[PDB]
């Protein structure tokens, strides 16, 4: 079968430009600025040799940024920057100062209590409906279930979370 | 769950239509069997967590302590505890359903434990780490105390004081679960929740699904090839569809059981091998040491804490 | 039993340990048939064998209903001169009934 | 591309990010129609026209192969009450290729073609001729009236 | 549990640094949990030592390490600099110091010997 | 009802015999050699709670278990297969008293895999081509389903994500590179199995290229495509070779904040006073510990060398993922009462104004089919994170640091580790500390003298049936009973169990030293 394959957009967001670049997903270049990578045929971004911490993942080490005129780049990302510790078998380092931070740790605990009727969701009003609903017997007694046993679980979680 | 003897009962055209729908069937057969390992994977990683066999020594002085409620009599023909005892009674076909037995029967449940009751009576939280290290048990609450920053002078000038409380400690523990069956409700969910998806399980098979019979022999014995076939194709939908959500229902409730398993095993490694820092994991209060109990389907620990009272006002500098 | 699992491991060299693979189950034998202590007797003497007949302009439309009338009598007797049948064979006319 | 964004979205602000939106294919270029040619032309005039028929007790199976077919010409002509075809379209089968065809040849009466469909039960149907309820191919019926 | 209601010795599970304490704040759908961690920072490069030898007895630290800034040598502490005249009080010995190996040579000083001498003094 | 279920097959291994086992399952065993479905059976029928079986014999005698069959009965090989209640190893009661601690002499530092998935390959599914195949009017008829797959693709693109976010999550916990020293004289601990290697391709270790051959087995072809991973395979080394450097040099410091420098020979005394052990045992057993942290560093490729059995849940991940993927393709060719699998045969010799009914059921059960790989995806990739959150936790606790939580990272007390690149997942080699060499001493719990209780600082009390000592409670090393070494509080008699000896005060001779 003749090529083909997903397609995805890299941008950043609007409120800053309008340029993009597009991702054609495991189709090279010879088929459809121009970049091969392995993820696929990446155009509207120029590379970069430079590595720059990422800020859009692509794909095999590659990410994207809008920076300065102004344009999309690719470049292969870095890991933090290059460094050793000095070493020897006679050698340590000892604090003489310190700091306190205050990191955030944000965790979620609970989502909304949802509850659906399924005679409403599927049939309006109607008795018809209702009734060619009743002949599939009791699946929809077992979803109005599932979604009580998670409404009740929802307050399971924040108790067991604040109430220690 | 066999695949066939629920969609079909025993008719081959039903078979037939079946096995032109591809290979469903096998896939639900797979994940099933998949959870059929799981099971026996999470009694495999929570009471195996020894190398070998302790039972306890004939002598029961231990200054003071009695562990007779937790040991296991051999006066009874299942070697297990009273307190077992009491758990082995507050807990109360032919259409595939097909109940495989455990891997492990409870009596060598009760094995495991007892190895790991003795030893956590005799040898420290040694025996968890590496080959086992005999210890008095009046010394082991001197290693444990220790472990919360008290001197172990309190613990050996008030010996006789611990002792009888830590008795009529276990006395409640005796009460409160031959009285009350409320506390077991955790266990007694999930055999419910077990349950009731086997009673909706089957009875699915009472409903048309928008054919002239709910039963499959009866199409089969009024009408011909050609339009009965759309009545089974109807009735296949929906009792697939219901099997279908019969295996969601089990793959994620397992999940929760697996999400249970690790919590438990950490805690038989945590609260029972030895003597966790961590407050508010085993118990309320500064956590000291623990014991297990065998459960049908599950476990119950019995955790030990130091919880101080009787305070004065104290100016400080 | 050893290519019994090869029928659905799609391989030769299986892996020790077990395979649920496979069923049975047991074949029907007699296949026996059970019906009431029959005993009900559709009346036929009174209409066939009986004294009094009649001619084709009093023909007495008389009723009957609710019971078994068995006409595996009224076929190996074979005394007839125009048995006939009109629409439905004389083998499951004890089957299928008006 | 980024118009394919907002329609995916619903909406006509995109954050930073990377978004699916669609999918690319390779349109065929042209079309390349091929099939076996035979020079020979498949006898279906001499079994409509033949002058003595089979009975129904008796039916003729006559087979074909080894022939180019032409059917349109069969359809496009006016000389048939009823053209169905079952599995199979009747405009249809000049596109597709097979590998035998047999025409199965007799007279009926007329009430009785409404019995002579395929899985439809009934005497002719059971006791006769049988088409099987997983059949594929075409029935004709024409009227006779000085044939 | 294990960060408010208590301190937690898991290195990195209740923030990045050596964990004190936490405060938990409310959220909608969740929770917000605020570490405060004990992070070093401006050190110095000395150089060390695992033990010293005496008079042949071995010497090691009940806690801390010894360090040399030069001249000179000390016990302190690990996660703060706070040099301290070793002193037996300091130090434990075990065993002659042939079977240590990286050790340097160093006099303790012994607080007793003092009040002692200003007594051979009287 | 009639009894019936499912009959398996006992087996060694193909290569190893031929000799075969039958196993059914809860049916009395009276009519088993008759009915059907026999593929003939033989001589022998034993019975057990998990029903009867054919093709072994039962053996009073017990072994370890290896094949699970039910209800405490497993089966291996003996030149025949038989069948066995299950042992638990070595039942002996080891022994006890109120006066005997067993304490350590000698000890190992041993070594044990333990290996965890961290991923999944990034499977992603188009929607329409799959369901049609660059088809018009099939496609047609999909829209007016509403939007089926267009919240599957948010659902497996919101997964594709979530390992990327996994894998970000679960080894750049260090903010930055680090380099390692280029010279290597850390005390003889020699890390040449575990380092990189300059001469393989630039960034590799040792234990890789035994280790990305031992991990093997579709491609791109019609439906399917891989996205690769986000962090590409090559720098996946260098994060854990950056993960070596601190914890090879710099120590346990550089997970709270800048590094410091320390050597590593002196490191372990700090690790020896994580489980209570005092800094003399390095120092005078520096050598001891070397060639046993080399055997066991040398036993690790070898125990790993031919074929470990503890690969396993490393290698069927790829493999019961690729079935997966695998059982999607083969529904292509399903049918479901339509009278193709193509789409073409449909447009060929079908009729258009009634073709779209058998394209009706088509487009359902090739869409019935795709919920399935749905949600066997999903369940898979909740229980991979909720697995790769512990993987995670279990850099941070014993990596990064040297935690107390016993039997979390390797059976024993715990040292160190190191963690090891792999193709998707995380190899620690957890450091134990695992003693040996008992010898039962004649132990007591407290001390009288001057009817004044005394309580060492930690430890016991020890004696060989005449002078008593004092070691800690993980290791022997006795020494003389001081003052320095215990406290006092409280008259004698107040506590049972108490026996008698002299203390020692070491400001007498002090006080002795001048007179
Ligand atoms: C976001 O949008 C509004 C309108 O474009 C603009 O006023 C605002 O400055 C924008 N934000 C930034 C960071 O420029
Ligand atoms: C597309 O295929 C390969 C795959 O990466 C690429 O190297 C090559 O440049 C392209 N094809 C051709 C024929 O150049
Ligand atoms: C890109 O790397 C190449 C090496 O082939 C070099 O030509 C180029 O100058 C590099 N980019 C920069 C910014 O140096
Ligand atoms: C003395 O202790 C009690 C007990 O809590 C307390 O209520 C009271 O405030 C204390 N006295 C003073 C002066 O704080
Ligand atoms: C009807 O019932 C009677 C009651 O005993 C029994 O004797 C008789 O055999 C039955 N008739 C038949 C035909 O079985
Ligand atoms: C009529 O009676 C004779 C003998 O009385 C009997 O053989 C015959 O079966 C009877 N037939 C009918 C129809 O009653
Ligand atoms: C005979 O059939 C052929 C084609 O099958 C046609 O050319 C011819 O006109 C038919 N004969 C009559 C009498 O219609
Ligand atoms: C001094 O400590 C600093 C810590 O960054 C380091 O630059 C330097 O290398 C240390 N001393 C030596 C001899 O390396
Ligand atoms: C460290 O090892 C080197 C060997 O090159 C040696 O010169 C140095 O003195 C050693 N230091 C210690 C403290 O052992
Ligand atoms: C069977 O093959 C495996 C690997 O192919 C091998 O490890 C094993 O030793 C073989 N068994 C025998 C009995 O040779
Ligand atoms: C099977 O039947 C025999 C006698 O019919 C009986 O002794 C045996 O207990 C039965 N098996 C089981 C498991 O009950
Ligand atoms: C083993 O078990 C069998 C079965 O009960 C029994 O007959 C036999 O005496 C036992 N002992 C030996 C040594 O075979
Ligand atoms: C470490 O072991 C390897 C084994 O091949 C050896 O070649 C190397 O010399 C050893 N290095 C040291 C420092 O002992
Ligand atoms: C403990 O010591 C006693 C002393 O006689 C000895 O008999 C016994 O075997 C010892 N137990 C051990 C070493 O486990
Ligand atoms: C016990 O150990 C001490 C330590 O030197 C030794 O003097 C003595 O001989 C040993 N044996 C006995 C029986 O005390
Ligand atoms: C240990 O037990 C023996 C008898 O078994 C008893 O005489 C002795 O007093 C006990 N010692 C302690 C310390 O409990």
């Amino acid at each position: 079968p003749c090529s083909f394959g997903g397609v995805s957009v890299i941008t950043p967001g609007t409120n800053t430009s309008n340029q993009v670049a597009v991702l054609y997903q495991g189709v090279n270049c010879t088929e459809v600025n121009v970049f091969q990578t392995r993820a696929g045929c990446l155009i509207g971004a120029e590379h970069v040799n430079n590595s720059y911490e990422c800020d859009i993942p692509i794909g095999a080490g590659i990410c994207a940024s809008y920076q300065t005129s102004q344009s999309i780049i690719a470049y292969t990302m870095s890991l933090g920057a290059e460094n050793s510790v000095a070493y020897s078998n006679n050698s340590i380092a000892i604090p003489t100062n310190f700091t306190i931070s205050v990191t955030t740790e944000i965790l979620p605990v609970s989502m909304t209590k949802t509850s659906v009727d399924c005679t409403m969701y599927i049939c309006g009003d109607s008795t018809e409906c209702s009734n060619l609903l009743l002949q599939y017997g009791s699946f929809c007694t077992q979803l109005n279930r599932a979604l009580t046993g998670i409404a009740v679980e929802q307050d399971k979680n924040t108790q067991e979370v604040f109430a220690q | 769950v066999d695949c066939t003897m629920y969609i079909c009962g025993d008719s081959t055209e039903c078979s037939n239509l079946l096995l032109q729908y591809g290979s469903f069937c096998t896939q639900l057969n797979r994940a099933l069997t998949g959870i059929a390992v799981e099971q026996d994977k999470n009694t495999q990683e929570v009471f195996a967590q020894v190398k070998q066999i302790y039972k306890t020594p004939p002598i029961k002085d231990f200054g003071g302590f009695n562990f007779s409620q937790i040991l296991p009599d051999p006066s009874k023909p299942s070697k297990r505890s009273f307190i077992e005892d009491l758990l082995f009674n507050k807990v109360t076909k032919f259409n595939g359903l097909t109940v495989l037995p455990p891997l492990l029967t409870d009596e060598m449940i009760a094995q495991y434990t007892s190895a790991l009751l003795a030893g956590t009576i005799t040898s420290g939280w040694t025996f968890g780490a590496g080959a086992a290290l005999q210890i008095p048990f009046a010394m082991q609450m001197a290693y444990r105390f220790n472990g919360i920053g008290v001197t172990q002078n309190v613990l050996y000038e008030n010996q006789k004081l611990i002792a009888n409380q830590f008795n009529s400690a276990i006395g409640k523990i005796q009460d409160s679960l031959s009285s009350t069956a409320s506390a077991l409700g955790k266990l007694q969910d999930v055999v419910n929740q077990n349950a009731q998806a086997l009673n909706t399980l089957v009875k699915q098979l009472s409903s048309n699904f928008g054919a002239i019979s709910s039963v499959l022999n009866d199409i089969l014995s009024r009408l011909d090839k050609v339009e009965a076939e759309v009545q089974i194709d109807r009735l296949i939908t929906g009792r697939l569809q219901s099997l279908q959500t019969y295996v969601t229902q089990q793959l994620i409730r397992a999940a929760e059981i697996r999400a249970s398993a690790n919590l438990a095993a950490t805690k038989m490694s945590e609260c029972v091998l030895g003597q966790s820092k961590r407050v508010d994991f085993c118990g309320k209060g500064y956590h000291l040491m623990s014991f297990p109990q065998s459960a049908p389907h599950g476990v119950v620990f019995l955790h030990v804490t130091y919880v101080p009272a009787q305070e004065k006002n104290f100016t400080t500098a | 039993p050893l290519s019994e699992t090869k029928c659905t491991l799609k391989s030769f060299t299986v892996e020790k340990g077990i395979y649920q693979t496979s069923n049975f189950r047991v074949q029907p034998t007699e296949s026996i048939v059970r019906f009431p202590n029959i005993t009900n007797l559709c009346p036929f003497g009174e209409v066939f064998n009986a004294t009094r007949f009649a001619s084709v302009y009093a023909w007495n439309r008389k009723r009957i209903s609710n019971c078994v009338a068995d006409y595996s009598v009224l076929y190996n007797s074979a005394s007839f001169s125009t048995f006939k049948c009109y629409g439905v064979s004389p083998t499951k006319l004890n089957d299928l009934c008006f | 591309p980024l118009s394919e964004t907002k329609c995916t979205l619903k909406s006509f602000t995109v954050e930073k990010g990377i978004y699916q939106t669609s999918n690319f294919r390779v349109q065929p270029t042209e079309s390349i129609v091929r099939f076996p040619n035979i020079t020979n032309l498949c006898p279906f005039g001499e079994v409509f026209n033949a002058t003595r028929f089979a009975s129904v007790y008796a039916w003729n199976r006559k087979r074909i192969s080894n022939c180019v077919a032409d059917y349109s010409v069969l359809y496009n002509s006016a000389s048939f009450s009823t053209f169905k075809c079952y599995g199979v379209s009747p405009t249809k089968l000049n596109d597709l290729c097979f590998t035998n065809v047999y025409a199965d040849s007799f007279v009926i009466r007329g009430d009785e073609v409404r019995q002579i469909a395929p899985g439809q039960t009934g005497k002719i149907a059971d006791y006769n001729y049988k088409l099987p309820d997983d059949f594929t191919g075409c029935v004709i019926a024409w009227n006779s009236n000085n044939l | 549990s294990e960060c408010v209601l208590g301190q937690s010795k898991r290195v990195d599970f209740c923030g990045k640094g050596y964990h004190l304490m936490s405060f938990p704040q409310s959220a909608p759908h969740g929770v917000v949990f605020l570490h405060v961690t004990y992070v070093p920072a401006q050190e110095k490069n000395f150089t060390t030592a695992p033990a010293i030898c005496h008079d042949g007895k071995a010497h090691f630290p009940r806690e801390g390490v010894f360090v040399s800034n030069g001249t000179h040598w000390f016990v302190t502490q690990r996660n703060f600099y706070e040099p301290q005249i070793i002193t037996t009080d300091n130090t434990f010995v075990s065993g002659n110091c042939d079977v240590v190996i990286g050790i340097v040579n160093n006099t303790v000083y012994d607080p007793l010997q003092p009040e002692l001498d200003s007594f051979k003094e009287e | 009802p009639c009894s019936f279920g499912g009959v398996s097959v006992i087996t060694p291994g193909t290569n190893t015999s031929n000799q075969v086992a039958v196993l059914y399952q809860d049916v009395n065993c009276t009519e088993v050699p008759v009915a059907i479905h026999a593929d003939q059976t033989g001589s022998n029928v034993f019975q057990t709670r998990a029903g009867c079986l054919i093709g072994a014999e039962h053996v009073n005698n017990s072994y370890e278990c290896d094949i699970p069959i039910g209800a405490g009965i497993c089966a291996s090989y003996q030149t025949s297969i038989i069948a066995y209640t299950m042992s638990l190893g070595a039942e002996n009661s080891v022994a006890y008293s109120n006066n005997s601690i067993a304490i350590p002499t000698n000890f190992t530092i041993s070594v044990t895999t333990e290996i965890l998935p961290v991923s999944m390959t990034k499977t992603s599914v188009d929607c329409t081509m799959y369901i049609c195949g660059d088809s018009t009017e099939c496609s047609n008829l999909l829209l007016q389903y509403g939007s089926f797959c267009t919240q599957l693709n948010r659902a497996l693109t919101g997964i594709a994500v979530e390992q990327d976010k996994n894998t970000q999550e679960v080894f750049a916990q260090v903010k930055q590179i680090y380099k390692t020293p280029p010279i290597k004289d850390f005390g003889g601990f020699n890390f040449s199995q575990i380092l990189p290697d300059p001469s393989k391709p630039s960034k590799r270790s040792f234990i890789e290229d035994l280790l990305f051959n031992k991990v093997t087995l579709a491609q791109k072809f019609n439906g399917l495509t891989v996205l690769p991973p986000l962090l590409t395979d090559e720098m996946i080394a260098q994060y854990t070779s950056a993960l070596l450097a601190g914890t090879i040099t710099s120590g346990w410091t550089f997970g709270a904040g800048a590094a410091l420098q320390i050597p590593f020979a002196m490191q372990m005394a700090y690790r020896f006073n994580g489980i209570g052990v005092t800094q003399n045992v390095l120092y005078e057993n520096q050598k001891l510990i070397a060639n046993q942290f080399n055997s066991a560093i040398g036993k690790i490729q070898d125990s790993l060398s031919s074929t470990a059995s503890a690969l396993g849940k490393l290698q069927d991940v790829v493999n019961q993922n690729a079935q997966a993927l695998n059982t999607l393709v083969k529904q292509l060719s399903s049918n479901f009462g339509a009278i193709s699998s193509v789409l073409n045969d449909i447009l060929s010799r079908l009729d258009p104004p009634e073709a779209e009914v058998q394209i009706d059921r088509l487009i359902t059960g090739r869409l019935q089919s795709l919920q399935t790989y749905v949600t066997q995806q999903l369940i898979r990739a909740a229980e991979i994170r909720a697995s790769a959150n512990l993987a995670a936790t279990k850099m941070s606790e014993c990596v990064l640091g040297q935690s107390k939580r016993v039997d979390f990272c390797g059976k024993g007390y715990h040292l160190m580790s190191f963690p090891q690149s792999a193709p998707h997942g995380v190899v620690f080699l957890h450091v134990t500390y695992v003693p040996a060499q008992e010898k039962n001493f004649t132990t007591a719990p407290a001390i009288c003298h001057d009817g004044k209780a005394h309580f060492p600082r930690e430890g016991v009390f020890v004696s060989n049936g005449t002078h008593w000592f004092v070691t800690q409670r993980n290791f022997y090393e006795p020494q003389i009973i001081t003052t320095d070494n215990t406290f006092v509080s409280g008259n004698c008699d107040v506590v049972i169990g108490i026996v008698n000896n002299t203390v020692y005060d070491p400001l007498q001779p002090e006080l002795d030293s001048f007179k």
